[PDB]
């Protein structure tokens, strides 16, 4: 799960990408 | 149709596939980012990815924009470490128009003073959003202390040169890093000759390689936040293969083997090593899967956990000695087996959008130079053995290893004690 | 011939009298404020002490001392070029709306 | 007159002297400061310092700061990393009002919401003025680096906990560390009998020994921070001996034998060792001293650089060797005799005045627990042996680093480097 | 000798201070 951190964006969308970083079962947890 | 890969005498690489599906995307790959960043400059990427709206030679913002916007297209920006990802996306009928913007933005940017001024703050406002998710702070600081080097710089611009970021350091880090050696255009239901032309007619100067950064050197250092969060994330990795190498796939495959994301919703991650390993020991709200982290120069490997601040210490260590049972040798040929499924699923689960495959072919291009197809990807996943993946957590465990810690962090071990 | 009676209306004009150049004494509409706000802050900072000392001279109804007096050769159009592209790009979204 | 030095059975010490000053110094050192603290009440010593003059059960906070400028007095709260004082001046005649307001802020803290609430804010204020000297920052994220508790804890509050400090968290804090046991009322000007009344007037109620820390253990990490000033304030120490042992001496004698604080004004500090080791190889403005914190359970001894951010890998490297020979052996008696000298006459200088001679009772009663005449500290300076300096730069050289470095990093080398 | 820190701020009545070590 890499989550890369994107940005909503139109026109416009800066995204930017990191690595497997978890957060899988937060929520269900 | 089939990709066509064409390595033009500038050394740029243009590929095409003509899906003949309604909308066609267009993207130019160039090999800078962070990692190019040296002290001096430092978030300066950061602007350039924000910059992409901004007054060009070619085009003002406000054609730009409009014009992007009235054909119903997409500019976005993708930075990675080591890559920046130019993509436009509309109907293939305008796809001309978007093109042209495209190689305006990337080849004849203005960087006019009082545009990138007013830009600045956009740089603090995509700081705190991206923070918002702990993950973000987290793996910035796992890659500050990992390397000391290249692959330490942040993909988000430090604090103190929010406002100091200037047009200059904007000019010299294009004219340095956007080169033609430097750059694939990829191009999603575009024929080829078409990308060609437009290569030629935009992306012909600014040739040669540029300005070349300093290989990554690994630190083993440890950052810890201390935020206060409820819940601590914790990183621990050592260092690993370079991207395309032999090693990396049984990295891959290593982390496939431990854990890397859950497939059934509100699941147990049954198939997960770690995670039952650390469920037994630890009844409270947790959470854990593998870092696998490949870069050009060199790899990072390790575990990411999430758990309750006062039960980080057990779930760190639950997890560490679940890959250090990996690496003695407890490790069975069905486990091997049912991860180099999982591995083979999600790479043609991630080519199947034409997202995915757009980054990958980018990817493929800029790394390796030419393209290879899924099937032989597929056969470098098979090719793994057992033993490769007993020796690469027999590295991790044995390596140097770096740890970023953020939360209340009163019971989070250090990398000594583990 | 045109320059001879272009440089005496810049005589007539008393702005070099003042110590002043032309784009200061330009009329601070909508597309002026903005081509002021995108100056370099030397040229503002220039343009801000220019002002101040013809304002100050105007108060005590004085003139600057004839040698240093603003030149017809000398006097350079700082503002021009910002003002200009405020101009076209004003023009340009006039024009995306008009069709 | 002399010391009075007495213990109640409390464990509370008394110590008056009478110099007949027409004003007199009042002091309760507290042993308590940012050691004694925990993940989660970090920062509560500092609100601590700053709610002096909040209401307490007997005198209103209007009362306490109206009474004490009336009488032209002043509360100050010290607190160092493992001592908070609490001292009040003023005049002769009037010292008993500001007696009974000191003991009224110490022995009974109302710490009213509303009041906390209002002092929250005055946190920022206070860190952002103490933190405009790098060096402050450079020493925190030292200390910080240098141990895993107790000691790694700031002097100053938190980010995240700014406004976060509850007032319960500083009654838990009073009532569990402001102790009889821990607290010794050192008053100059004063008599003893009144100085044993008050304190058995007030203090008297908190039972002694109260909630007591763990002991520090040394990190050994480097934290790094890059905040772009040209100036790159660097640090790199290692553990040396606890005050109190005769190692503790032989490292300030090596303190002094590398070099302190400029003894002449504008001057090269000829017979400091470092700056011209410093200066053969760095031509460019620079300054290094060396750095000796001695607490309780466990020192620092270290070298201090500022230099240019390009230079300062030098400037460290430099110092170091200079230190790496001194290790050796190449050490001259004449540089131990002097530095023995410049060590007594600082000592006499620093207890010379009335701030010096009270914060030095304060820490003799504190954590000797008896006061120790500055003749027998002279002759424990002359004591230290060659032999011993020497050992101690060995001790430094051939020991696990701990650096902390603030500036454009860039060249400044890392610990793995050093 | 080379300065605690030393970083007390100014104050009457109320002046916080605290010190570190050498500089």
């Amino acid at each position: 799960g890499p989550f890369c951190a994107g940005v909503v964006g139109h026109a416009a969308l800066p995204a930017t990408s990191e690595s497997p970083v978890l957060d899988a079962k937060r929520s269900f947890l | 149709q089939d990709l066509e890969f064409t390595r033009l005498p500038n050394g740029l690489v243009i590929a095409s596939l003509e899906n003949y599906a309604p909308a066609s995307r267009i993207g130019l790959f160039i090999k800078a980012g962070s990692r190019y960043e040296d002290s001096n400059n430092l978030g300066t990427s950061h602007l350039l990815r924000l910059a992409s709206s901004l007054t060009t030679k070619g085009a003002s913002s406000f054609k730009i924009t409009r014009g992007i916007e009235a054909v119903g297209g997409k500019l976005s920006v993708t930075s990675t470490r080591e890559s920046m990802a130019y993509t436009v996306e509309c109907l293939r009928d305008d796809i001309e128009i978007l093109m042209e913007f495209l190689l305006n933005v990337t080849a004849a940017p203005e960087f006019r003073r009082w545009e990138v001024a007013a830009l600045q703050s956009q740089l603090r406002i995509d700081k705190a959003v991206a923070f918002q998710n702990p993950q973000a702070q987290v793996l910035e600081n796992l890659h500050a202390a990992a390397y000391r080097n290249a692959l330490a710089n942040s993909l988000y611009c430090p604090d103190y040169r929010i406002g100091k970021v200037t047009p200059d350091q904007l000019h010299y880090y294009v004219q340095n890093h956007f080169t033609s050696a430097r750059m694939a255009l990829i191009g999603l239901g575009v024929s080829h000759p078409v990308l060609k032309q437009v290569a030629e007619r935009f992306l012909n100067m600014r040739g040669g390689l540029g300005l070349s950064g300093a290989k990554a050197k690994y630190r083993g250092g440890e950052i810890r936040d201390q935020n206060g969060d409820s819940l601590v994330h914790a990183a621990l990795v050592a260092e690993s293969a370079a991207t395309g190498s032999a090693e990396a796939n049984a990295f891959s495959v290593l982390q496939h083997v431990l854990g890397a994301g859950p497939h059934v919703k509100r699941g147990s991650n049954a198939t997960s090593s770690l995670y039952q390993a650390v469920a037994k020991g630890v009844h409270q709200p947790f959470d854990v899967s593998a870092f696998n982290a490949s870069y050009s120069d060199s790899g990072l490997f390790g575990i990411y956990t999430i758990s309750q601040a006062a039960s980080a210490g057990d779930v760190i260590k639950s997890a560490y000695d679940q890959v250090k049972t990996i690496a003695q040798g407890n490790l069975s040929n069905t486990d091997v087996q049912a991860a180099k499924n999982k591995l083979k699923a999600g790479y043609l689960m991630s080519v199947e959008s034409s997202e995915g495959f757009l980054d990958e072919v980018g990817s493929q291009a800029l790394v390796a130079g030419s393209y290879v197809q899924p099937s032989t990807v597929l056969q470098q996943i098979d090719s793994v053995a057992d033993a490769d993946v007993i020796n690469a957590a027999k590295k991790f465990v044995s390596g140097r290893k770096s740890m970023a810690a953020s939360g209340n962090l009163g019971h989070t071990p250090f990398v000594d004690e583990l | 011939w045109l320059e001879g009676i272009r440089k005496w209306y810049y005589n007539a004009a008393g702005f070099n009298k003042l110590g002043l150049m032309r784009d200061d004494t330009i009329y601070e509409d909508d597309d002026v404020k903005e081509a002021i706000r995108r100056l370099p802050e030397n040229l503002y900072n220039d343009r801000v002490f220019r002002i101040k000392r013809a304002l100050d001279l105007t108060m005590r109804q004085q003139i600057l001392p004839k040698e240093q007096w603003t030149k017809y050769e000398e006097d350079k159009f700082y503002l021009e070029p910002y003002l200009k592209e405020v101009i076209r790009e004003r023009k340009e979204r006039e024009e995306w709306a008009k069709k």
